[PDB]
């Protein structure tokens, strides 16, 4: 997990944060996803226990409880690929994708 | 101008004169010698454009193309990536990869 991003396949665990300056995205224990100082919430308070935030291979943000049942979804989807949910410094959570270019400093060839 | 974040470069932001992205022990530097260098991963990476122009800068556009331009706006290097008109982000990831993501498909605020 990045300090200010969530990639498709990663998880923002219960009471976990994404932060950029004063803007603090919290996946709360009351299953509500709130962007503090960003005037946004998923509005799913008390809808589950041990809730987690994930990002699908189609770029959809998903909140699921401990049992794995879906609580909330961003509905916006695109092609199968690699996506990134980024906390912008101007106070908004944005899903970007799919990836269009990669610099790889690991491959020897 | 957009405020800077150490591991991100949004469309429209510019890096030049040894300005860089940093994440953990990784760095992506737009050096003063016109070379874009990734110091990280296992072997690193470079655009291989040392001395190819003067006072070069790096800029990600609103179509997902990452370009190095010299002082006279002559193209020195390009990612040659091109997609939908919109907002893009270059992330120097915690795992050392530098990846361009876009366009923006969902946001909390307009």
């Amino acid at each position: 997990l990045g300090t200010n991003y969530l990639l498709s396949g990663q998880t923002l665990n219960t009471d976990g944060h994404l932060k950029n300056g004063d803007f603090d995205l919290v996946m709360q224990n009351d299953c509500n996803l709130v962007l503090y100082n960003g005037n946004w919430q998923s509005n799913t308070a008390n809808n589950g226990r041990d809730c987690k935030l994930t990002l699908t291979d189609y770029g959809e943000l998903v909140i699921k409880n401990g049992d794995g049942s879906t609580v909330w979804r961003s509905r916006a989807k695109s092609v199968k690929g690699n996506y990134a949910a980024v906390l912008h410094p101007d106070g908004r959570l944005v899903v970007f994708g799919p990836s269009v270019f990669k610099i790889d400093p690991w491959v020897p060839g | 101008n957009i405020p800077f974040t150490d591991n991100l470069l949004f469309s429209g932001q510019v890096l030049y004169g040894d300005g860089r992205l940093t994440a953990k022990n990784h760095q992506l530097v737009m050096q003063g010698d016109c070379n874009l260098v990734l110091y990280g991963g296992k072997y690193g990476w470079q655009s291989n454009t040392h001395g190819n122009g003067e006072h070069c800068f790096l800029r990600l556009n609103h179509k997902g193309e990452l370009i190095i331009k010299d002082d006279d706006f002559k193209t020195i290097w390009s990612s040659n990536s091109s997609s939908k008109q919109g907002d893009y982000v270059l992330i120097l990831r915690d795992d050392g990869f530098a990846v361009i993501y876009g366009p923006a498909i969902w946001e909390t605020s307009a």
